[PDB]
């Protein structure tokens, strides 16, 4: 009965509170304490995952309390296979991002000496609020945390960043908050509809009850209202997890923010968009999702190819990785909205693999960018000679983001592509071209940077490119280790994800299409 | 267990990568040892299968469930069948010989440990390719071989040519990978199984269109790997890498991957006459185009690449022959893994003696200066030419016999193209062999040679022997066919025309090409400057302009699309949001002008608030 889920999200926020409250002189102690809180949250995640039985009921570790009955929302947490997977992703990443951004806040001034403490506390608050969103089984609670986590990252981008930090932070927050406010419109519409229907005792936000009612058919509502509410949810989840048209904010912010914070935005937080698409959009609005399924599928595939192309066209390392993440988000959304067990399971595993892979690749690029203070690709050359280990890890990460079977991401992309073929073969081929496009923007980048004659000031002067330090080794090794393990033996993660995907597909009245042959 | 064959080299490579520079002194030993262990394990398993005669000769492990998602249930199984064992033995033996040779070849180069790491990873990848009993593990090995080829080709990163060649090779292989991925998607969506067993059991119910699509996409994948048109352009440029990399890629594992894919999917192709037609067309086109390219290649590496392309085209044609040519195709593939590997080792010895000289027209008379290397190269040369004692002669005769038995105008055209390929191959192989071993010394600077150390000698001698041995050892009595018969279909011996006349024609064309080459260089000389043959020769030095075809249609068009999409992003997607922002800002300024600061203007707005009065009064109507 222990509040495992509640503690899981509480610990990061309380840790941020303690950290920001430390004396400025305890900066080193602040770093260590933040790392310790992250590790404690990861241990909580470990116990939650171990106790979770994917063969058991859909929702586990369910904690329920009354929070705001006037709004029909209660503090209800419960972790399913998909939420468990993303929770494990967030937990494993956050300590690594902390030890990745160890010195990121050193060169800041002001904040009464709390710049390091502010950085770490903001990171912890983001981690905890993302966790709260993931394990929240209350629509309004989830929206609360989903929208609010924009603010800690808005600060984390604006402070602790490059020259365009102000502009990129504003664009990020405004895009995402406009989406969130559209989802607030949709949330209030959903509350009104539930209040207008006899299926519920009163206007309700309990996700489980609403899902059960819509599945049981009792909660019968006009398809027009459902379409509009679905669109409201979709706009916010699309701007959050960048669906092609709305991606525009992510490139700048990822470029401007410090690499650890940018990875925290992309690998962890942006996932919450697709997560919502998987949990709410499909399981609240099955008929609307089906009706809009072709258009969203088209948008996701176009996003895949479009992000791949733009990454190809990027002169900037960080912008290239951001567009690569956009294309991978296109993959995730495509796999989620194809409503195929292969598709949804592959897209969940793809959220995991893309989180880890982008984290590794982007952090390696961030170290390289730190060594020489230029983000321009042409500013480098022959780095493979000076920093062999940096180049090796960068190549491994690229291979991961390249969807090579020897690494994790392939297992997912494949699964998604397979899923897309059973319902939209043209779209499946259109996305499969991204296998080629990924090779392009990955290997061309590595060629321009690591190979060729060593560029000026690369191995000499005041800005040489020194190899990876031990701390960067600690950051990098676990990520590549997970990539290898999940590529070789995804069986545990897939076994966790599949029951949740099957539950979802049963919920929305969809099934994997039968093979052509009888 | 069979999986050890995969486990051994990969683990080796893993250590060779995980140990770092601390293993630079002894790593090569571990890499060669692990390759030799893989060869020993494969031989032991082959002996075991020989003991289990008849049926039950094939190994089948089915280790564990790999991706049990929905109806996929792909298990990480392995099948070392009568076909798979042949490739296992070839890959292991040739790779071990190449590792042993590379010991000396890469002795003077730092990261020799890293180079052997990459080679062992390559061997692991190729073994996984041939050992997977489902298409998912086959794709895993496919992409692994692609990555290993990239890494090894890119060895010597300081050379921009090496990096560019690696990138181009991997990207073309990735086009092939996309083709194979579409093939797998079709297989799953139509059958719901990805195993060889399930796919080949459900194949008979498949329509001609589905089978044609699957076979065509698999043939595209092979074109990617085996460097058939239109993806044949990457073969030439890869030679910027070390000679052993080219040897391993072209002779045994990388190049033969496409032929293996065709052979294993043989059940699909035989059930897809359109797919077989495509495979045959691709084989003929690749054979002719590669032979024409080799007709002009002056760099020993480039000429060897053209020769490999032509041989792979011949293998593709034979395999597209269906059950008729599967056996001959595989036999020639093995004989090639022998003689072409020996040719690459000899070429590497020549280059190491020539101070890394690449141009064949920059040296000669080496037969009087590199006797053992000259002899190994000559043995592989007699093999690739197709002398009756030569291994390649028997395999090529079998392929051409199947082509002739193909009948009709199609079979005649295929046979004629194969004969012309034999002739052109003889012509340019003769040009190369005369240019290096025969001819004037044509040395440059010091050019003081010496027979490569024993470590290099022994692998080269063994490859030459396997060129003289084998072919006959696999064609005499049809033992290779009787071995492949249980798992590789055998339709019948057409016997359209006597094998004797076909063999005589082959010998005649080989001799005619040899004589043409002699008159070109034996009576004439090897000019230092460009021979300037003009017309095709010019087009032949540019790889038949094939690279330009990529650089023009794709690279230029790809850059066009990239710039267009960048403009779209910066101007349409970003521009719409910026226009909305500008609208908001302009409207804010216009509204803010309404606060003129005159209290009487505010009062005027309030009195116009009689808008409220009129609206409430009109609310009745
Ligand atoms: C279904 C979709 C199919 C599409 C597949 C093609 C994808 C990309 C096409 C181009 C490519 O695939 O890749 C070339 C460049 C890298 O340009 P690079 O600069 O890297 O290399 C240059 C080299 O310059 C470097 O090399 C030298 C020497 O080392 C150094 O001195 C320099 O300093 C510098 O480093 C040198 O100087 C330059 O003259 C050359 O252009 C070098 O490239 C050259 O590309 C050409 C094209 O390539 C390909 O394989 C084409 C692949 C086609 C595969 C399909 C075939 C038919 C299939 C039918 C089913 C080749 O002739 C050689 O590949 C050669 O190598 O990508 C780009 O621009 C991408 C820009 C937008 C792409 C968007 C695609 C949608």
């Amino acid at each position: 009965t222990f509040p495992w889920l509640t503690v899981l999200w509480a610990v990061p926020v309380v840790g941020a509170a303690v950290v920001i409250l430390l004396p400025a002189a305890q900066q080193v102690l602040a770093k260590w304490l933040a790392l310790a809180v992250s590790v404690l949250t990861l241990a909580v995640t470990a116990v939650v995952a171990i106790g979770f039985d994917p063969a058991a009921a859909q929702y586990q570790f369910v904690e329920s309390h009354r929070w705001i009955p006037s709004f029909g929302t209660g503090y209800i947490l419960g972790v399913d296979g998909i939420a468990l997977a993303l929770v494990v992703l967030t937990a494993v990443l956050v300590p690594l991002l902390i030890i990745a951004g160890w010195n990121d806040a050193s060169r800041q001034t002001g904040l009464a000496g709390r710049s390091v403490q502010a950085y770490l506390a903001l990171t912890l608050a983001v981690e905890g609020m993302v966790l709260m969103s993931l394990v929240a089984l209350d629509i309004l609670l989830f929206y609360v945390f989903f929208e609010a986590m924009l603010i800690p990252m808005y600060f984390l981008i604006g402070g602790f960043g490059g020259e365009n930090r102000s502009r990129a932070a504003v664009k990020f927050l405004l895009y995402n908050l406009f989406g969130g406010l559209i989802m607030l419109a949709a949330v209030i519409g959903l509350y009104v509809v539930t209040a207008g229907s006899d299926a519920f005792a009163a206007g309700t936000f309990d996700f489980r009850e609403i899902v059960a009612a819509v599945s049981s058919g009792e909660f019968a509502v006009n398809p027009a209202i459902m379409n509009f509410l679905f669109l409201g949810f979709m706009f916010a989840f699309a701007v959050k997890a960048p669906l092609w048209p709305f991606h525009r904010w992510l490139p700048d912010a990822a470029v401007e923010a410090t690499p650890a914070s940018a990875v925290l935005m992309m690998a962890v937080m942006d996932k919450v968009g697709t997560f919502g698409m998987l949990r709410y959009c499909l399981q609240l609005f099955p008929d609307a999702s089906t009706y809009f399924r072709p258009v969203v599928i088209t948008l996701a595939a176009i996003g895949i190819v479009y992000g791949a192309v733009l990454a190809i066209g990027q002169t900037d390392v960080m912008r290239l990785i951001a567009y690569t993440s956009i294309s991978h988000f296109g993959f995730i959304i495509l796999g989620i909205f194809v409503m195929t067990s292969q598709g949804q399971s592959g897209s969940t595993l793809y959220m995991i693999n893309h989180g880890i892979s982008t984290a590794a690749l982007f952090l390696i690029a961030g170290f390289l960018v730190s060594r020489r203070g230029s983000r321009l690709i042409d500013s480098y050359g022959g780095v493979q000679k000076v920093a062999p280990v940096l180049a090796g890890t960068f190549l491994v990460a690229g291979l991961a983001t390249l969807s090579l079977p020897g690494l994790a991401p392939f297992i997912s992309e494949f699964l998604v592509l397979i899923g897309t073929f059973t319902r939209y073969p043209v779209v499946a081929v259109f996305a499969a071209t991204a296998l080629v496009l990924s090779a392009v923007y990955i290997l061309w980048t590595y060629q321009r940077m690591m190979t060729g004659p060593v560029r000026d000031g690369i191995g000499d002067g005041d800005r040489p490119v020194r190899d990876l330090v031990p701390r960067e080794l600690v950051v990098v090794a676990p990520l590549l280790a997970l990539l290898l393990v999940l590529g070789i033996y995804p069986k545990p993660a897939l076994d966790v994800i599949n029951p949740a995907v099957e539950h979802t597909l049963t919920t929305i009245g969809q099934t994997d299409p039968e093979p052509t042959v009888p | 267990p069979v999986w050890l064959l995969i486990a051994l080299p990969a683990a080796g490579a893993t250590i060779l990568l995980l140990a770092g520079r601390r293993s630079d002194r002894w790593g090569h030993l571990l890499g060669c040892a692990m390759s030799l262990a893989a060869f020993a394990v494969g031989t032991v398993l082959f002996a075991g299968m020989l003991g289990r005669s008849g049926e039950e000769r094939a190994v089948h492990e089915a280790l564990f469930s790999w991706v049990p998602v929905g109806g996929l249930q792909v298990d990480f199984g392995l099948q070392l069948d009568q076909l798979s064992v042949c490739f296992v033995l070839l890959i292991t033996g040739v790779g071990s010989l190449i590792h042993i040779y590379s010991i000396g070849y890469m002795a003077e180069d730092p990261d020799r440990r890293r180079f052997f790491a990459y080679l062992n990873l390559f061997l692991a990848a190729m073994l996984l390719l041939v050992l997977a009993d489902n298409y998912l593990g086959l794709y895993a090995g496919w992409e692994g071989v692609g990555l290993a080829s990239y890494l090894l080709i890119g060895f010597w990163s300081h050379k921009p040519s090496a990096a560019t060649a690696a990138k181009k090779a991997f990207v073309v292989n990735r086009v092939g990978d996309m083709g194979l991925a579409i093939a797998l998607m079709i297989m799953f969506a139509t059958i719901g199984s990805i195993s060889f067993a399930g796919v080949f059991a459900a194949a008979p119910g498949l329509s001609e269109a589905t089978l044609s699509a699957i076979g065509l996409l698999l043939l595209l994948g092979a074109c990617g790997k085996s460097a058939q048109v239109p993806l044949q352009s990457w073969l030439g440029d890869a030679m910027e890498g070390p000679t052993p990399v080219s040897a391993l890629i072209h002779a045994a594992t990388m190049v033969t991957a496409g032929v293996y894919l065709i052979v294993r999917s043989g059940p699909i192709f035989d059930l897809a006459p359109t797919a077989q037609t495509g495979v045959v067309i691709v084989g003929a086109v690749t054979l002719l185009f590669g032979a024409i390219i080799g007709c002009a290649k002056d760099d020993i590496k480039k000429a060897l690449a053209a020769s490999t392309m032509s041989q792979i085209g011949y293998m593709v044609l034979a395999a597209g022959l269906g059950p008729a040519g599967y056996a001959f195709a595989i036999m020639h593939l093995l004989t090639h893994g022998f003689f072409k590997a020996g040719l690459f080792l000899g070429a590497g010895s020549v280059m190491h003696a020539m101070n890394d000289e690449v141009n064949m027209r920059r040296y000669g008379g080496l037969r009087k200066v590199l006797p053992v290397t000259f002899a190994t190269f000559g043995l592989g040369y007699l093999a690739i030419i197709g002398v009756p004692p030569l291994a390649g002669f028997f395999s090529k005769d079998g392929i051409i016999e199947a082509a002739l038995g193909a009948g009709g105008a199609r079979g005649v055209i295929l046979g004629g193209a194969a004969i012309l390929g034999a002739g052109i191959t003889a012509f340019y192989m003769t040009r190369v062999m005369l240019m290096t071993f025969f001819g004037e010394k044509r040395w440059a600077a010091n050019s003081h040679p010496h027979e490569a150390p024993a470590v290099m000698t022994w692998p080269m001698i063994l490859l030459a022997v396997g060129s003289v041995v084998s072919g006959g050892a696999l064609a005499i009595g049809g033992t290779l066919s009787h071995w492949l018969e249980p798992v590789v279909g055998t339709h019948e011996a057409h016997h359209a025309v006597p094998v004797w006349v076909v063999t005589a024609i082959v010998l005649a064309v080989v001799a005619v090409g040899i004589a043409v080459a002699y008159r070109m260089y034996a009576r004439q000389a090897v000019p230092e400057e460009v021979p300037e043959g003009s017309a095709l020769t010019v087009a032949a030095r540019r790889d038949l302009y094939g690279d330009a075809f990529n650089e023009a249609v794709f690279m230029r068009g790809g850059q066009t699309l990239t710039a267009a999409m960048v403009t779209v992003d910066d101007k349409a997607v970003d521009g719409t949001a910026g226009g909305l922002a500008a609208l908001v800002s302009r409207t804010s300024d216009a509204l803010r002008q309404v606060q003129t600061g005159f209290a009487r203007s505010y009062a005027l707005s309030m009195l116009g608030g009689s808008a409220l009065v009129v609206a409430a009064i009109l609310a009745v109507q």
